[PDB]
């Protein structure tokens, strides 16, 4: 236990950071985006509240930013010193797409304090939009890059195994690996549509309590639209994600949807408890989708996790978070599609607190889908990195550091997103 | 291996890079807190924190291009300094979240604008060392001493004649460097005291850090003689950096074109970290952490060079833009 | 190589769809 204890304080302490990294992140993915798209309409339409909005939102992008980038600096450190062996062979592979997230970050970064500092300074608004471009697409990049790394952990190859040495790299073919499509792609919707919700969840509230119609309807009555249609890719490009796992690795899906069984025609699960022992509990299923519409023939037979080697396979309890994150996708989009339709054109129930607590409740609940959702599809990955890459088990390193360490991180983020919910908070009751 | 060589050979000079924008920083981010100690103004951190955090924004981007490009060219570090390196890293990340924590926090923060400038005070010096630490262990040792390698009580590593070395080779040069950029650009009749200051960072220069450049010399004798050796023939480097220590100096000294003294400090202690770099190399810290061990594949590296210079390229421009936005003069 | 590519493409036309929303029902509507 003096170098197995940190195969799981480890696992633990990274969990813990990341897990607030991403609250700072699919924010700094999908925020800009929506700044350039709330430009661009104040622009095209010539009013100058959106433009106002835009702004509104860049002040505490910053904010957002900054907590991003400390949590960032600590998971960067964090890699190679939890998991050293792991980096011993795969740093080489690695190595170039982790560099270009946070190059392309910097990049953004550049034009982001451009028009941070020359919109008080210099002429007209395109001159604004322009600069306001390349950070969504420096964004967007970072998340492209550092994706696939996971993608490439998630599966080979670009390398060869000379007896452990991983050597005879080829870039691209690591980098753009069988996932990565997936894994960008559901990704950038599903940080897009996050952002998305999140400020519709401001503008509700602010709209729901002093409603100020001025900002706060145009806000919800944007957001909410374009939180439908990412909301709607997102759950695409999922059903795509979710076909590739069936195809490539359904060890996770197989999980996700506890079919340890193989067959032809299998069925989905929207809710159920099996405790790690076969002890099927709540039993909600319906027919079988990655097959029908996906494959194109409803007889497409998934594999089973029974024919999966059970040192290979991941956990059970993964299926509750695809419950969780797959629910939270279809009910939060359904929120969206209703409020533009209903509650604008048709039945102006926009003023109905019916809706503005939903959607309140809204961007929460797409940030809690992005934790639940990168729980699954890294969970799904424990037993997998022991074999065609390297033991988990030996890829840590001592465990009366870790343990302590883990402790003074759990505090130090706890105080993190305390302190910025409080000041992101205050700015927004400033009202600037 | 030539390509692993340069690898190095240009990471050194990120670290170099990270250090000439990390001295402006946290030596702005320090005294500043202390001549704002006397009177926290709001007004004044306000007007002075809309300008200062970018650098820092730009430091951890020198920081982590190399942190990530090193392990592309030498993975194996990734192993053993990894493996060792398990604390120091934790403190300085700690340091580190603190002081952007509060570059956030203070851009709409007044109450923690006036109070967590003294997390500044911390963590503006206290990170210097944080690093040192690591600057040092990469030419000492976890389980290398002297007659044929006994394994060592890393616990008692800290308090050693060659550690303290290198926090002076930093501290002090992080005051000096900062109090020299600080007066280049002083455009005041109240820049009197950035070149007192300046001053006695430069005779700490003269003094302490380039002591240090010497005391480790003296410790590297009992130490490493092969670095000694090295460092011997190099010291011809150290010599023309204090020769342009004194050219900033004189600089300092007389007239008000401090643009080279800025270039004689840049040649200076890029030359002062250029040699003490190129006396460390080929290799670093062990026989097996020698920049030709553990082979990798090395297209990736010309992609990672391509991926430095497209780094470069922007953190240079950053700044050389940074500098004209202040002027307007071309 | 269609679900290969395509997800990327859902997501580009989700973009430039998100974008149409500001002409479409933003500018000449509500
Ligand atoms: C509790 C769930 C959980 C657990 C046990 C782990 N992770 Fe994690 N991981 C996620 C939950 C997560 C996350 C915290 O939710 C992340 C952080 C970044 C992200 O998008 O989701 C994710 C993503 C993520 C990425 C994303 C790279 C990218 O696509 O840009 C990498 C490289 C890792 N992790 C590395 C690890 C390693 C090496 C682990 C050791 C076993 C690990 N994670 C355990
Ligand atoms: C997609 C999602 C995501 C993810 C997954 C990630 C994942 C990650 N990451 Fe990240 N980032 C991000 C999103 C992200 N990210 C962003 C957005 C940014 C910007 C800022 C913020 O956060 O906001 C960063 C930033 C960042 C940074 C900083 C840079 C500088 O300083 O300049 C770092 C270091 C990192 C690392 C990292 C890592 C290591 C990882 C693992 C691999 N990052
Ligand atoms: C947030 C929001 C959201 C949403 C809505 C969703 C929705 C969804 N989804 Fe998701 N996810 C997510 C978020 C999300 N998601 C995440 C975050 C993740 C992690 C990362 C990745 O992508 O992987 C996932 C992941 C994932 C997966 C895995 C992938 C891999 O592993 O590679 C899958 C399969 C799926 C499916 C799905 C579906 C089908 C749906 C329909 C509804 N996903």
């Amino acid at each position: 236990m003096n170098g197995y204890d940190p195969v799981l304080l480890s696992r633990i302490l990274t969990e813990l950071t990341l897990t607030v990294h991403i609250i700072y992140a699919t924010i700094g993915v999908g925020v800009p985006l929506m700044i350039a798209i709330a430009q661009w309409v104040g622009i095209r339409k010539n009013d100058m509240h959106y433009i106002l909005l835009a702004r509104r939102w860049t002040r505490g992008f910053v904010i957002t930013v900054a907590v991003g980038v400390v949590t960032g600096t600590a998971i960067g450190l964090q890699l190679s010193l939890l998991w050293p062996n792991f980096m011993q062979l795969a740093g080489q592979v690695i190595s170039l797409p982790l560099f270009m997230e946070t190059f392309a970050f910097f990049f953004e970064a550049i034009f982001l304090g451009i028009y941070l500092y020359t919109w008080d300074r210099f002429e007209n608004q395109k001159k604004h939009l322009l600069l306001l471009i390349p950070v969504a697409i420096g964004s967007s990049a970072s998340a492209m890059f550092i994706t696939m790394v996971n993608a490439f952990m998630n599966t080979p190859q670009g390398f060869e195994l000379k007896n452990g040495e991983l050597v005879n790299i080829d870039p691209i073919v690591a980098m753009f690996n069988p996932a990565m499509p997936t894994k960008v792609a559901h990704v950038l919707a599903t940080s897009y549509m996050t952002s998305a919700f999140v400020l519709a969840s401001i503008a509700a509230w602010h709209l729901w309590k002093g409603n100020r119609h001025i900002y706060h309807r145009k806000a919800l009555h944007l957001t909410m639209k374009t939180a439908f249609i990412f909301s709607v890719a997102s759950a695409l490009v999922g059903d795509l994600s979710g076909k590739f796992l069936a195809e490539y690795q359904p060890e996770k899906l197989a999980a996700a949807e506890w079919h340890f069984e193989t067959s032809s025609h299998a069925p989905l699960i929207l809710f159920g408890t099996l405790e790690e022992d076969n002890e099927v509990k709540y039993a909600l299923e319906i027919p079988y989708a990655l097959s029908i519409l996906a494959h194109n023939h409803p007889a497409a037979v998934v594999t089973g996790l029974n024919d999966i080697p059970e040192d290979e396979r991941p956990p059970l309890y993964i299926h509750y978070l695809f419950d969780v994150m797959v629910t939270i996708g279809v009910f939060l989009m359904v929120v969206a599609a209703v409020y533009w339709l209903g509650s604008i054109f048709r039945w102006k129930w926009t003023a109905k607190n019916w809706f503005f607590g939903l959607l309140v409740a809204g961007g929460p609940l797409a940030m809690i889908a992005i934790e639940a959702g990168w729980y699954l599809a890294e969970v799904g990955r424990q037993p997998w990195i022991l074999r065609g890459y390297m033991k988990t088990a030996e890829g840590a390193t001592t465990s009366a550091h870790v343990d302590t360490m883990l402790v003074l991180f759990c505090l130090l983020y706890i105080v993190l997103v305390i302190a910025s919910a409080t000041v992101l908070i205050r700015m927004f009751r400033r009202n600037p | 291996m030539t390509l692993e060589v340069i690898g190095i050979s240009v990471l050194w000079l990120f670290l170099f890079g990270y250090i000439i924008v990390a001295s402006i920083d946290f030596g702005a981010g320090f005294f500043s807190v202390y001549s704002h100690w006397a009177n926290q103004q709001h007004i004044l951190h306000r007007i002075i924190q809309r300008y200062l955090s970018p650098v820092w924004e730009v430091t951890n981007v020198f920081l982590v291009f190399f942190f990530v490009g090193i392990v592309g060219f030498f993975p194996k570090t990734a192993y053993y300094y990894g493996s060792i390196l398990l604390v120091p890293a934790s403190i300085a990340i700690v340091l580190l979240a603190i002081r952007g924590s509060y570059y956030a926090f203070h851009t709409y923060g007044e109450t923690e604008r006036n109070w967590y400038l003294l997390a500044y005070g911390l963590t503006g010096l206290f990170i210097p060392a944080s690093l040192s630490i690591v600057l040092t262990i990469s030419e000492g040792g976890f389980v290398e001493e002297n007659a044929a390698g006994v394994a060592l009580d890393y616990g008692k590593l800290f308090a050693s004649p060659l550690s303290w070395s290198v926090v002076l080779l930093s501290v002090t040069s992080v005051l000096y460097i900062s109090a020299v950029f600080l007066t280049y650009y002083a455009d005041a009749a109240g820049d009197e005291q950035a070149r007192a200051l300046l001053r006695r960072y430069a005779l700490l220069w003269s003094g302490p850090t380039m002591l240090s450049a010497l005391l480790i010399i003296y410790q590297l004798r009992y130490h490493n003689p092969e670095h000694y050796d090295n460092l011997w023939n190099v010291a011809w480097m150290l010599v023309i950096s204090f020769l342009f220590f004194v050219i900033t100096v004189w600089l300092l000294g007389r007239q008000r074109r401090f643009g080279w003294a800025f270039i004689a400090l840049l040649f200076q202690y890029a030359f002062a970290f250029y040699a003490y770099g190129i006396s460390h190399y080929p290799y670093l810290l062990y026989p097996y952490l020698t920049i030709y061990d553990g082979f990798t594949n090395e297209t990736m590296a010309m992609a990672l060079i391509v991926a430095f210079i497209a780094g470069l390229l922007l953190l240079i421009p950053s700044l050389y833009l940074l500098m004209r936005l202040f002027l307007f003069n071309k | 190589f269609l679900i290969m590519y395509a997800p990327m493409v859902v997501v580009a036309l989700s973009v430039v769809a998100a974008f149409w929303v500001g002409l479409k029902d933003v500018h000449v509507n509500e």
